[PDB]
């Protein structure tokens, strides 16, 4: 079991990773549930305290900071879900059992509702009035996919060796580098995405 | 040594002013105003800054006092300090930007101006602030900042000789420094200037006329010569009303009396102003202004608002004030593929009874138009309205001088007393009013000028 | 990320204050904040320090590295070197701004400190500009930026990354 | 401002030099000559003036004023400095705040003018303070012009027990003095100038009643009363109760809305009537 | 050919700040009518190609099919961009829209907005034990627990706590907790005073 | 919270829902017709074989096939050797706004037609971007509270996006340093709706 301070540390780490990643990252139900529970317990405890105290104000300020971080993180995830909904749903549909999910159940319900609402609107406003063979729009092709070739700044948390930098399509130009702990690099996201997933690097 | 120490101390103080000056408060925030401006301008490739005298006085009153009393030396020290600070703000620099550039320091103040008439001898070599109107501008010419000289006989060279700013020359060495032994002596005046070794800046000369309201009763307006250089060059054009900060100075020509100088009076000298800063008076758009203009254009009654703003002192004339608004804005000039042009300017004639504010309307439009010229038909001629051919005093050749409709190009020309104009003079305006050009074929000059102006005329029946 | 969020991150750094009130140990989710006793120093996060100062409850103490001699040595070293040198704090600019804006009465020689921090910031920004120009001009695929702080990266990161994305797409046009 | 403008627009020096007169300008020139200050320097903005003249300015001004019959040129006050630039005397801040609050720019309401004035007192809104300084300069010039118009035309007429001056709608700047606070301050400055510039000894020991138009729709006039102007005045005012007693005895339509009882709103037609009662009440 | 759909696209492109113009009903109907005309001509051409074995008509059929696809693409892009602007409305103003903004939207767009609003409310309710977390608040990092607010317009009663309310009238000032004033500040009803 | 669909013109295919891509593909492109085209003569009744026409890029992309059955495509003059040589001399002085607002996006999509000059078009587009980067970066990050009309006059649509990003970064830091980044303000849309 994590200490509460470590829990807030992981919350901030996920916040920044989601803020800079070009795609929807992996869901973290434990972090969200634990943080919400911590906020609820702190609110209850403060309800037992007197209003005039300095301690109550300090506790409230800390809770405000935690709440802001959680809200911003969830907003970022929701924006990504709305931007790429067909592809998010497709990835979730065909996921292997062992592999971790990128959607919480509630996010999944939200995404399904978003897709159905948008499709029904498009059908009812224009597509039903088009010629019979033009009535189907494949939303999978109409909505752009995440661009995984984006450049990101990262800080190394755990040393990594033999990372393959590919400057272009030509193989002969590709070379290899080392990532040392504490070092900071600017590199394409596609090369280092598994390291973001495992926690070896932090996106800044 | 002692003079060097004093100069170094003053330069250090100027440098500290540039490094440390700040604007703001502890409630809001703070900005290192001049250091930041220097850093941004240098990155943009614009090697100049403008310094407020009040800020310098706030940092160090003695520095401002020295700059006012002895502008030349202390301005040079301030420019050196500016160059030093520009290196520190931008010091690691990208390839092809190794060489540090000189910085021109402009001067600006909030003090009340003084008139041309008030410029007296006791103010010579001082910093002065003068309002006026630009009446003439010269061509852009090259002025040496650094020269290298070479000996005719021995090819001995002296390099990187600094030049004085302004309208001041240089006296070459009389004798060469080569060894007397072995070689036949070098001739007197052995040194010549090496063309390709010279570093030059752009320079300009201007005539500044006194403000019309400042002229004493019954006197012709006076003017003064202005010397501009570097980024001050080509900023103003004839017709601009300006306030200039500068050094009241004297032309330093050769000491010798070459061509047997024979002046009508002895010990007389020619004065001029060495310009250190220019401020154009209303009589680029900031983003705040642009947003405000977009707000005005979107008002549902903008047409009514503009009409109400035209000559608000006149009691009625709502339809004539609406038509003048259209003339001020104008139409769209077009060029068709075949090369034929369609004009976008609007011409308006007021023909009517006496004492109906026709002249007052013309006077307002002169002030309101971005470019506006007021003339009288009685006091005009065909050459005066379009353009004239005359002899150049210096060259002994024919030149061209533009008239009212060349000075009003891109704006409005208000012709009062249009009925009093002679028929031969009126007829000279037909081409300019429609084709918007002036064709000249006289005295060996065959050229065409632009006259894209709107005519606003008034006359009696 | 915007600058307010980098400042939010910077506000989690620990500073020392002397309170004028008494309070028992506080068990914050982030971590315990020791007992507060009038006249004695205690370590708290920067956000709480600023809040207590604004409410007239504490006096702030400058960090150890906020010393004119040390800062002058650091500025000289930064100017001498070619890469980025290690900074006294990962949020030196934000800490300087907050502390000097809110507690200059508590920090002697605040003007000199501000000027030295400004000098360091200018030098490092110029080094970052050189790095970006070299990245684009030489057509690199990767770069190392050690000892660079979050605020420095955030000042021009979006522009550089967008330019690099466009340049990569232009470099990979011909691949079918 | 410039030293010349400050001398011309300060009620103290402006009243003692009688600058509304033709000989007052000559007296001011004599004062400046006694100082040894070049005219072009005193007409320049104080900040831009040469520093050598500023070294002993307060002492020399005090000495010259003493020679010219002004013994109270110097006052104990306070100043505040911050930054490199910002320096203010207390009275400057007072004047700027007053001008922001009593601004004649009617695009903004009076609750809107109150908000501007309150904001200006915070160092974050420094631009508002400078704007208020400019407005204060304009208001001071207007005050001096109105005082000159009143004194030159003999508009301050002595009834038995008090002096009476009435502003008319033909007056140019009347709009700037319709608000009660501006009218009160103007009346005090006018009384000081009048007491300095009058010959009759009796009229120097009288209080003042001043009226100015308020609303041309309802025909209402603002009436203010101030006590006699003396160097040791207790600053005590009896006009509120006198006004209430005159209105009751005469049955005029008066409104007490100002927090000061010496400022009233009166129906213009009743005015004449009102005044007679007041006279009979105070004589 | 596809110039009407190009007008549809240009209208939106000319307003890159996200404002919602009035729904272009006539333009949409024009595009649909053109699509029907193209489809009928193509159908006649296809029938003739089958009947008489004329190969020369195939390029014309391809040309018309491409034109139809272009019209469809422009229509769908226009509608989707409008949906994006409407979605932004929810996060910028709130759950209840001003009537001025409601006027520009089509009825089907209002139905879409209502459905999206319901889905967002459900998700926000599902996060926590009770009432969940309303992630439409806390849009900026917090600094102080309390703030000073000035009323920019008359608004009437405003509930601080269930027990107590305060009357919002123009140019009054209140010292209040930030989390109760954030929404009204974002809507332009209150102004945040810094001193 | 409003983010339009982004351009995909520099990639292998453009984005279906991108307004910029639709406007870009509206632009014309010279073609030569390789087959008689009946019943469309009214719009250019048959169009004879070998005729020369200007078609929108979307229409040319639809009819084009690698074996050149219906039409063959010719490059616009802007992408031919004559102008490529001008670009190499100094890419900073060419006005890419007048020479096609979507200069890079249009040139990128021309590579779909398998011209013999594909390698030269590709290399030119890259060098032009590299040769113009420093000026774009400097002007965007150092023009503060000034008129930028002359700084973006010659930039194309893709470059104007970068310039806006650079200005945003400069403005955000200036606001933070001046203490304006902490005030809670009315939303951007509310400001543009209720005060514009
Ligand atoms: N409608 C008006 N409103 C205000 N002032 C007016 C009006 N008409 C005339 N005036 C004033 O009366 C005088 C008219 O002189 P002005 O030179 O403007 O007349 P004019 O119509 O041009 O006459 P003229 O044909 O004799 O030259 C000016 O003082 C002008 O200000
Ligand atoms: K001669
Ligand atoms: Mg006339
Ligand atoms: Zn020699």
């Amino acid at each position: 079991v994590l200490t509460p301070a470590e829990l807030i540390e992981r919350l901030e780490q996920a916040w920044m990773n989601e803020k800079f990643a070009p795609e929807l990252l992996e869901s973290k139900p434990e972090i969200v549930e634990c943080v919400m529970e911590q906020l609820e317990h702190m609110e209850e405890n403060l309800r037992r305290a007197k209003r005039e105290d300095l301690k109550v104000s300090i506790h409230q300020m800390e809770m405000e900071r935690i709440r802001y971080v959680l809200s911003s993180y969830l907003r970022c995830r929701l924006m990504k879900i709305e931007k790429f909904f067909p592809h998010v749903l497709e990835k979730e549909k065909t996921r292997p059992e062992g592999e971790p999910s990128s959607l919480s159940p509630e996010e999944l319900a939200f995404a399904r509702e978003f897709m159905a609402n948008t499709e029904s609107y498009l059908k009812n406003v224009a597509l039903k009035h088009m010629p019979p063979n033009l009535q189907k729009v494949d939303l999978f092709r109409a909505v752009p996919k995440p661009d995984l070739d984006s450049y990101v700044f990262l800080r190394v948390r755990e040393r990594q060796e033999n990372i393959l930098v590919e400057p272009d399509t030509d193989e002969q130009r590709d070379y290899v580098i080392d990532l040392e702990k504490g070092s900071q690099h600017l590199i394409r996201y596609k090369t280092i995405a598994p390291l973001v997933a495992s926690g070896a690097v932090q996106l800044i | 040594d002692e003079g060097q120490a004093r100069k170094s101390q003053l330069q250090r103080r100027f440098k500290e002013f540039l490094r440390q000056y700040r604007v703001g408060t502890d409630r809001t925030g703070f900005t290192f105003k001049y250091r930041d401006e220097l850093k941004r301008h240098y990155n943009l490739g614009e090697y100049w800054i403008e310094v407020e005298m009040e800020d310098l006085a706030s940092f160090d009153e003695d520095l401002a006092d020295y700059l006012y009393k002895q502008p030349a030396e202390h301005l040079q020290l301030l420019e050196e300090a500016a160059k030093e600070v520009a290196d520190e703000v931008t010091r690691p620099r990208p390839s092809g930007e190794e060489v540090l550039q000189d910085i021109q320091v402009m001067l600006k103040s909030d003090a009340s101006p003084s008139s041309i008439r008030s410029l007296k001898s006791d103010m010579m070599s001082h910093l002065v602030k003068i309002p006026g109107i630009i009446i003439a501008a010269s061509a852009v010419r090259a002025k040496a900042t650094r020269i290298s000289i070479q000996c005719r006989s021995c090819r001995n060279t002296l390099t990187n000789i600094a030049m004085r700013p302004g309208l001041e020359g240089y006296a070459l060495p009389r004798k060469c420094n080569t060894d007397q032994a072995g070689r036949p002596k070098c001739p007197l005046d052995p040194y010549f200037i090496m063309p390709d070794k010279c570093k030059c800046v752009d320079f300009q000369t201007l005539k500044l006329q006194e403000l019309p309201d400042a002229v004493p009763h019954g006197e012709m307006p006076r003017h003064m010569q202005l010397y501009c250089d570097r980024y001050l060059c080509d900023k103003v054009v004839p017709g601009n009303r300006v306030t200039i900060m500068g050094i009241y100075s004297i032309k330093k020509f050769g000491l010798t009396t070459s061509r047997g100088r024979d002046r009508v009076g002895v010990g007389i000298r020619s004065s001029y102003i060495r310009v250190l800063g220019i401020q154009v008076d209303t009589d680029a758009v900031s983003p705040q202004e642009e947003e405000e203009f977009r707000r005005l254009a979107a008002l549902p009654n903008v047409y009514e608002v503009i009409s109400k703003s035209i000559a608000p002192s006149i009691f009625g004339g709502t339809d004539m004030k609406k038509a003048i608004a259209c003339l001020l804005f104008g139409g769209s000039r077009k060029r068709l593929p075949d090369g034929l042009t369609r004009r976008g300017d609007i011409n308006l004639l007021m023909l009517g009874d006496p004492g109906t504010a026709k002249s007052q309307l013309l006077k307002f439009v002169e002030k309101c138009s971005p470019i506006g010229v007021y003339t009288s038909g009685k006091g005009s001629s065909a050459a005066g309205l379009t353009a004239s051919v005359m002899r150049d005093p210096s060259s002994r050749n024919f030149i061209m001088e533009g008239g009212a409709m060349v000075l009003a190009d891109g704006g409005v020309v208000c012709i009062d007393e249009f009925d009093k104009m002679r028929e031969d003079d009126r007829v000279a305006i037909h081409e300019a009013m429609e084709q918007q050009t002036i064709s000249i074929a006289k005295a060996g000059i065959t050229t065409t000028l632009n006259s894209r102006c709107s005519v606003l005329a008034a006359a009696n029946s | 990320m915007d600058a307010a969020e980098v400042e939010f991150l910077a506000e989690k750094e620990l500073v020392t204050i002397i309170p004028n009130f008494s309070l028992d140990k506080i068990y914050l989710i982030g971590g315990d904040l020791g007992p507060f006793n009038p006249g004695l120093p205690v370590e708290v996060p920067l956000w709480l320090a600023i809040n207590l100062k604004q409410r007239q409850k504490c006096r702030l103490l400058p960090p150890e590295w906020m010393d004119v001699e040390k800062l002058e040595k650091m500025r000289d070293h930064e100017r001498k070197e070619e890469t980025f040198t290690p900074m006294p704090s990962p949020y030196y600019m934000e800490l300087t701004k907050l502390l000097l804006n809110h507690a200059s009465d508590n920090i002697p020689k605040a003007d000199e400190i501000r000027t030295l921090v400004k000098d360091m910031w200018d030098t490092r920004i110029a080094k970052l500009r050189v790095s970006a120009d070299s990245f684009v001009r030489q057509q690199e695929a990767h770069a190392k930026l050690d000892n660079l702080t979050l605020m420095e990266i955030n000042t021009s990161g979006t522009f550089l990354t967008q330019a690099l994305n466009h340049m990569y797409k232009l470099r990979t046009n011909l691949q079918p | 401002w410039s030293l010349h403008d400050s001398l011309c627009n300060t009620s103290y020096t402006a009243a003692r030099f009688k600058l509304w007169s033709v000989h007052g300008q000559k007296r001011l020139q004599e004062f400046l000559a006694d100082m040894g200050l070049p005219l072009k320097q005193v007409k320049q903005k104080f900040q831009a003036m040469d520093i050598s003249l500023k070294e002993n300015l307060r002492e020399m001004i005090e000495e010259s004023a003493n020679k010219f019959g002004m013994k109270d040129m110097r006052v104990q006050t306070f100043s505040i400095h911050f930054g490199f630039k910002h320096k203010f005397l207390a009275s400057d801040v007072v004047f700027a705040t007053m001008s922001l609050m009593e601004s004649p720019e009617k695009d903004g309401s009076g609750t809107d003018h109150f908000i501007q004035a309150l904001d200006s007192l915070s160092r974050s809104n420094l631009d508002k303070l400078y704007h208020g300084l400019e407005l204060a300069k304009k208001q001071l010039r207007a005050t001096q012009q109105t005082i000159a118009s009143c004194l030159c035309t003999n508009l301050v007429i002595s009834q038995g027990p008090f002096l009476y001056c009435s502003l008319m709608e033909g007056t140019p700047d009347v709009m700037l003095f319709s608000r009660p606070a501006s009218l009160s301050l103007l009346s005090k400055h006018l009384l000081k100038s009048f007491v300095c510039s009058t010959k009759n000894r009796r009229c120097k020991l009288l209080p003042l009643v001043m009226a100015a138009p308020l609303s041309m729709e309802h025909g209402t006039v603002t009436v203010v009363g101030i006590p006699p102007e003396t160097d040791s005045s207790d600053r005590k005012n009896f006009f509120g109760r006198a006004f209430e007693k005159a209105a009751e005895s005469t049955s005029s339509r008066m409104l007490h809305n100002h927090f000061d009882l010496s400022v009233i709103e009166l129906k213009a037609e009743d005015r004449s009537k009102f005044l007679d009662a007041l006279i009979s009440l105070l004589s | 050919f596809c110039e009407k759909a190009m007008e549809l696209i240009r209208e939106l492109h000319r307003a890159p700040e996200g404002q919602l113009p009035a729904f272009n009903e006539d333009g949409l109907r024009q595009v649909l009518e053109e699509m029907k005309a193209l489809y009928e001509q193509n159908q006649s051409d296809v029938n003739e190609a089958k009947s008489g074995g004329r190969s020369d008509l195939i390029p014309t059929i391809k040309f018309r099919h491409c034109s139809l696809l272009r019209n469809r693409r422009c229509t769908v892009a226009y509608l989707y961009d409008r949906l994006l602007r409407i979605r932004a409305l929810r996060w910028e103003y709130g759950s209840v829209l001003p009537n001025a903004l409601r006027f520009h939207m089509a009825a089907e767009e209002m139905e879409w907005f209502n459905n999206y609003k319901r889905s967002l409310a459900t998700y926000m309710r599902s996060l926590g034990g009770d009432e969940g977390l309303d992630i439409t608040q806390d849009m900026k990092p917090p600094k102080s627990l309390y703030i000073e607010v000035r009323c920019l317009k008359d608004y009437g009663e405003f509930e601080v706590d269930d027990g107590t309310s305060v009357l919002l009238k123009k140019n009054s000032q209140h010292f209040l907790p930030r989390w109760k004033c954030e929404q009204l500040i974002r809507q332009g009803v209150l102004e945040h005073i810094l001193s | 919270a409003y983010f339009r669909v982004e351009s995909g013109a520099l990639g292998p295919e453009e984005n279906f829902l991108s307004l910029d891509d639709i406007l870009m593909s509206h632009e014309k492109l010279p073609v030569r017709t390789e087959t008689a085209m009946p019943r469309l003569g009214a719009f250019f009744n048959a169009v004879p074989q070998g005729s020369k026409l200007e078609l929108p890029l979307w229409l040319a992309k639809g009819l084009f096939d690698n074996k050149r059955r219906i039409l063959s495509v010719e490059l616009p003059k802007i992408y031919q050797e004559g102008w490529r040589t001008v670009f190499s001399a100094d890419p900073n002085v060419v006005d890419l706004h007048k020479m096609g607002p979507h200069f890079y996006g249009f040139g990128s999509q021309l590579l779909h037609f398998d011209s013999p000059e594909n390698a030269d078009i590709s290399q030119s587009l890259l060098q032009t971007f590299i040769g113009r980067f420093r000026r774009i970066m400097d002007s965007s990050q150092n023009a503060y509270n000034e008129d930028t009309s002359a700084l973006v006059a010659r930039l194309d649509e893709m470059e104007r996006g970068l310039f806006q990003t650079g200005q945003k970064g400069l403005n955000d830091f200036q606001c933070w340093e001046k203490g304006q980044a902490s005030q809670i303000t009315a939303s951007n849309l509310v400001q543009n709706y209720k005060k514009r």
